[PDB]
């Protein structure tokens, strides 16, 4: 019953030292058995980049609870266990900064309807569908155009290595936090027409899924 | 930022008409003994428009009127001259110190009284503000 | 002559125990000689699991009689014969709870239309068609996005496990209520827009035929 | 919930000039006997729209107005200032206590009048209730 | 924020004699080894004809600083070493002058929209898809049609050759100049209509990419 | 900046005697050594109707000094060498007469719009065209049917030879000329309407290329 | 009912010691007489190398029950006695390490097709035939190319080897398992095309027939 | 998973003296014993010529460590020891120069498709078949035809020589390094049609096994 206006959207900009997690258990909260604690502290946000779980990969979480040997991340659900195997190795690494993008004008999105497989029997007369994969998810962004902005060589550099970056996006009247990762692509070509701002587009893609926390519990 | 587009349009006015009899808004002012012209002053306010989803960075329109008058029985020509060069010197595009003009040298059709007519010369100025 | 407003839709959240019938007689309202009653009571909503009667199957049914030894339902015409030979087996579950979608904004669908075959004689002139099987049927459900609604979690887990689950809809005024089952389809992926509520997408298809009775025979 | 909406703007709006000379709807107000100006308070009903399909829940939809009266002849650059002062005060996204404000910081053309002038300034609050 | 209007289109009309780079560091500003100064003075532009580094080929570039040996050239980054191998010779020739197309209606252009690959693999259930290659460039312009206009001759001289020019583009709003090169094309076949002015057809390719620099390093 | 208002279409209705060239110098105003002047005079229009020079092939052209044997046209510049090679023959005939179309109501045309190749080469990763061949000419004329207009079997007669006639247009705005030839196809089936005038429709191909001369030239 | 979606393959890379069977008897579920107990535990798989019964040679299997003496296997069905004749002794081998295929394009199967013999006699004026052996079974495999994974070695090796190699595969839908072994040959020359996923085939043999066992009872 | 977009062609054009190597151990990383230390240097590709062991003929390696008496060598292993005898001498050549091919439109590759023999049996009924020796390797280049490459004449005396040649190419996407060697077939007919690039086909044959090596190794 919400409304998304005011909403803001930031992108990483560099991320920080690799960290190994010999094991984590399985609950509504997990908790993740790491060797050092290292630079880790309240709020900050972490993503993975390779796990044994293939379904948690790529995944942007928040950390909730910090300890010395015991850290706890919030975000993702693995109260199921043969969907979540025990034992599986885990690994992350902490966004350092985050950038913000100058005031956005439009917001769209394209993909995501459900493909369905029709089979037709010979035995009975009515036919039926059941469903099957969903297509890509890929998000659009057109903001204002300003040549000297200083996150032009940022995204510059990003779309010319082809990493993988989080995003994040905040709803006031929500008190949401919408968080994901994918493959950043940079147009700088400005549409020129008459009596009206020209804009450059900006499109991601998603390699996971979308994550949902409040916004108190960040901070 | 609505004052300061108003102050800055009343800057440039008074740069170049500084001297011609003129007209301000809520001032008393008599007009000349002689029934020569003077100029008109009016400041017509637009809308705002929030351009971003975030509602943070906006934009101011408005529109500056200023109209001749002149007596009856006295021909257009120099009416009609003295727009020229009013609109002349409005040029678009032209920076000001607070914004810019969007729309310049417009004439519109003259309207007419047993007293006095007028040529009313209209343009438009905008201003592009981020809040931060 | 009546008007939708005012319907609301329900969808089922856990079933029962199965319960297995011996046989049941052809005629405007089944009767099933059950082995035991059990949890069974009146105005209890039921759903068959597997039957012989191929037409009968994933339908969802009303109990209108209950006794220790035979239950009678309402809602499917089993007075032809041919299409229901006597003797067929009968198995079917009770629906626990149900609970309730958010407010709903709108409500669409599509398929249906029926298919023909063309088929030109030489003998003839004029050419004619047959009618032919039709095609398949899928409801589009469109509310509110609400991030902690406790139905979400649920939602997700139907997807998932990919088994039928039944669907109530009630339209007051024509004292009505309508029951399907199908494969539930779940998106989550917000419609962001300026000046109007992001809403999240459901879909559900089906799998047997709709079923109509009066609200009064419920309760 | 219209009453409550209306309460709370009210209670925002005494929240923030509670000193100075101000006329409330309905209630007998003179006008200071110094000739300085004072605030207009009004409150426009708008339409409620059924959202669902249910007609369970709705939404609420309000327009709230301040005027600033000035006398004539004294210029018109204080009250540009209190105007944007009002518009700055009125941010957007603003929470109420009962609801918040759906579009905030316009201000309009000025009226005129041989006893007194006013520039109006506008905006509207929403407010979301379930029904259960 | 700024605004497109009032924007100036420019056509070099000849160049000048071929200038050889023995070879050029690599930094933000990149600085030439040229044997000899020759014609080269302050801000005037250059355009390179061919050159080891393959992405730095027919860029548009402006000159900086200008000795009897060493030359200076700004609106490309050389930061990094990888793309750009140390070594690399540097070939360039000089604009003598511009000229101006009429006034110009509209301004439009075509294609640019990233392409990607889907792939499905057996072992997931979600479908993702990875950035590709990007469509082509083509910029219309449309302008005035006048007979005895000096620039037709030109045109056409430049469409039967089919070398490659360079365009320049001037937005007094936002300070800027854009720079870039492609293949001439032109169209003269009036658009006879009622009551509007007859106009004729300019397109041009590109061959390298956009480059964006303030005005007042110009001049 | 012209409008293209009060035009007038003139179409080519008896021709005149072969005329055979020796040779003919190019420069920007032709000159050719006919073996006699014949009927030729001052501004009158000749058509060509077979030469060595295959770019200047079926080209309205227009005479401008005469005498007893040179002859002097405007209107194609042959200032190139390699593609006016020297010593090429010409021949051409003498245009007796006009007529004019009626009140004409509408003008149109389609094609021409310029073709691309696009090769995507796999040492790089941007993708660019080259330009290509033109799509082919067709101009439409519409204009008020009478039955008795005595163009009308002119037109047939054109129609059913297939034979190559020159068309003509006077724009008064622009105090042009514009000159061309091709195929005339007659479409002679009114369009009954209600309450608006039915018309008829004439289209002409194109064999050559625009050529455009000043309005007091020709007079 | 179930979509093959979601399915892994596995592939196995070590085998343990040898373990032979005095002797065994033949049931639905055979059981046979071990010397000893050896590593064997629930839930293991298991392939033989040689044995007297030539319909089970090369058959994985799984256990059911273990003891010092006596294990439990289930997959063939050893009922009927006349081709199963008593008095035989097993000799299988201990699968120790399972290794799984990496992101899987396509699959494909060849071969299966029977034959028929024909004769024809002058008695009779019908032609009759009769079936005969089925064709060899060929199954092909298509996955992602990444040098990186540490299986190519493997493959090289069994390939070289040339030794029996059992394949592994599971289906979530279906909640399936299929066994089967072959020979493996790895084909390591990449399919190499513009703008599409690099891969390399896969082809393996048969050794015997397709034997299936449910997923629950193996685990 | 990596995309093969910009990947560059390379083949040699000259080759050193030849370096005849006294003994060679087997192992992960072979070293070799040599009379002297030569021209060899870090990072430089090394083409054998004739060798005791059949395995390695004909086989492109990187250098790993320098020394005056011996060098190491990476690309094969030499693990095994009963396919490799010791006491081997070996005698291999040295790269001078390399050369680029020119825009390459499209590659392609034929063979390696490996035949099964089949044989049938009375004992058995189902019919088996085993795996032989596989196809032979073809491989097709096509690239952008211009004369006024010097490459050419290379391609010309290497074809009519008949020697041995070796190809490098690179993948800036997965930062590997493929060698492999054969022998030159290029043919200079180009294929010419209208309205599309004209270009030429290459072929070359294949002498041992695909090699791969690590990009970052080699420099």
């Amino acid at each position: 019953m919400h409304l998304p206006n005011g909403a803001q959207i930031f992108v990483e900009t560099s991320r920080g030292e690799e960290i190994e997690a010999t094991a984590v258990t399985n609950e509504k909260n997990p908790v993740a058995t790491v060797a050092s604690k290292g630079d880790l502290a309240k709020g900050d946000y972490v993503i993975v980049t390779q796990s044994t779980w293939a379904k948690m990969v790529s995944r942007v979480l928040i950390v909730t609870d910090a300890q010395e040997t015991s850290i706890t991340l919030a975000g993702i659900d693995t109260s199921d266990t043969l969907v979540f195997p025990a034992g599986g190795t885990m690994s992350f690494a902490k966004i350092t900064g985050w950038t913000e993008i100058p005031c956005v004008q439009e917001i769209g999105q394209d993909g995501g309807e459900q493909q369905y497989y029709t089979y037709q029997c010979l035995s009975d007369d009515k036919e039926q569908q059941i469903p099957t994969f969903k297509s890509a998810i890929s998000l659009t962004y057109t903001f204002a155009h300003e040549f000297d902005n200083p996150i032009y060589q940022i995204l510059r550099k990003l779309d010319s290595s082809g990493q993988v970056t989080a995003v994040r996006m905040y709803v006031p009247k929500a008190s949401e936090m919408r968080m994901w990762a994918g493959i950043l692509s940079f147009n700088d070509i400005p549409s020129t027409q008459v009596n009206e701002m020209e804009t450059v587009e900006l499109a991601v893609s998603l390699k996971g899924d979308f994550t949902f926390i409040s916004s108190t519990l960040a901070s | 930022m609505h004052y300061e587009l108003s102050a800055a349009a009343r800057a440039a006015f008074l740069s170049k008409y500084r001297d011609f009899p003129h007209y301000m808004e809520n001032r008393n002012f008599t007009p000349p003994k002689d029934g020569g012209m003077w100029l008109r002053f009016n400041y017509i306010e637009g809308d705002t428009l929030y351009l971003s989803i975030d509602r943070k960075c906006k934009s101011y329109i408005a529109i500056v009127q200023i109209g001749v008058v002149f007596p009856p029985g006295s021909g257009v020509d120099e009416a009609r001259l003295k727009a020229k060069e009013i609109a002349d010197f409005f040029k678009d595009g032209k920076m000001l110190n607070v914004g810019y003009i969007f729309e310049g040298a417009i004439v519109h059709q003259i309207v007419k009284h047993e007293s006095g007519w007028m040529i009313p010369v209209r343009f438009t100025v905008r201003v592009d503000t981020k809040e931060t």
